[PDB]
């Protein structure tokens, strides 16, 4: 019998990104090719597979600094960390490889599922 | 607010 | 030129809700009349005007432990700590005035809004 | 996905 406030879950995203944005209570730097990303471990576990295990993991959950594979191209982590925290993707020709194989290895889905889209309809 |  | 994924901040506030209930990354205690809710401070700040105040305080932001008013409902709080991470309310005419009280308290504008206008329908 |  409960009710429903419809904008609730975007207005808590959109101060989670204010937050992020002043770089309040981020407790993790995710390390990109020496580029270096604020973050909320929570958010990051929310929207990535692959954070989701990391900070799952009983050692790593601990760590303040997590190194991604150098294959990562740091901007393609960058339009997804601001997906993560907006609900919006940047997606444009010269960054859809990028985005796509940053989605694949950070293991969200919906990202993958809309770059193998947007692909097929350019061949 | 809605009815879920 | 952005895309946006309609259902997100949902399933980033489910997820948030499935740490909250395995206890995963939760980084403070909210104290209410003896009662213990365990929570995210990030989700707090992002719901309520007054864990943003408290947590964005230089000497506050480091407490592991917060102690509400005694004034303070544990149902009251519990009922809105469920819609923080759901946007579900589960508002019942033997709880309204106390989940209005402890939505004044928290600064939950919205649920202040709708609980004054079904206590106007019945009256 | 939607044009926002
Ligand atoms: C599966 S239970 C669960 N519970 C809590 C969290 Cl924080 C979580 N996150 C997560 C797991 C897998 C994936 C994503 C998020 C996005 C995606 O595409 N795959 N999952
Ligand atoms: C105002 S800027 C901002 N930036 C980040 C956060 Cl985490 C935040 N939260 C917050 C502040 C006030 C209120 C709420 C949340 C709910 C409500 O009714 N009033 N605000
Ligand atoms: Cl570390
Ligand atoms: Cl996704
Ligand atoms: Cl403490
Ligand atoms: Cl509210």
């Amino acid at each position: 019998s409960c009710i429903q406030f419809t904008r609730h879950a975007s207005d808590v995203l959109l101060n989670l990104n204010r937050l992020r944005s002043r770089d309040i209570l981020t407790d993790v730097v995710i390390v990109v090719s020496r580029e270096q990303f604020r973050a909320h471990k929570t958010v990051l576990m929310a929207c990535s597979g692959l954070f989701y295990s990391i900070f799952t993991d009983q050692l790593k959950c601990n760590l303040s600094v997590i190194n991604l594979d150098p294959e990562i191209n740091p901007e393609g982590f960058c339009i997804l960390l601001d997906f993560m925290y907006t609900s919006r993707l940047n997606l444009r020709e010269g960054n859809i490889m990028a985005v796509m194989a940053t989605a694949m290895y950070l293991q969200m889905e919906h990202v993958v599922d809309t770059c193998r889209k947007f692909i097929k309809a350019s061949e | 607010w809605v009815i879920p």
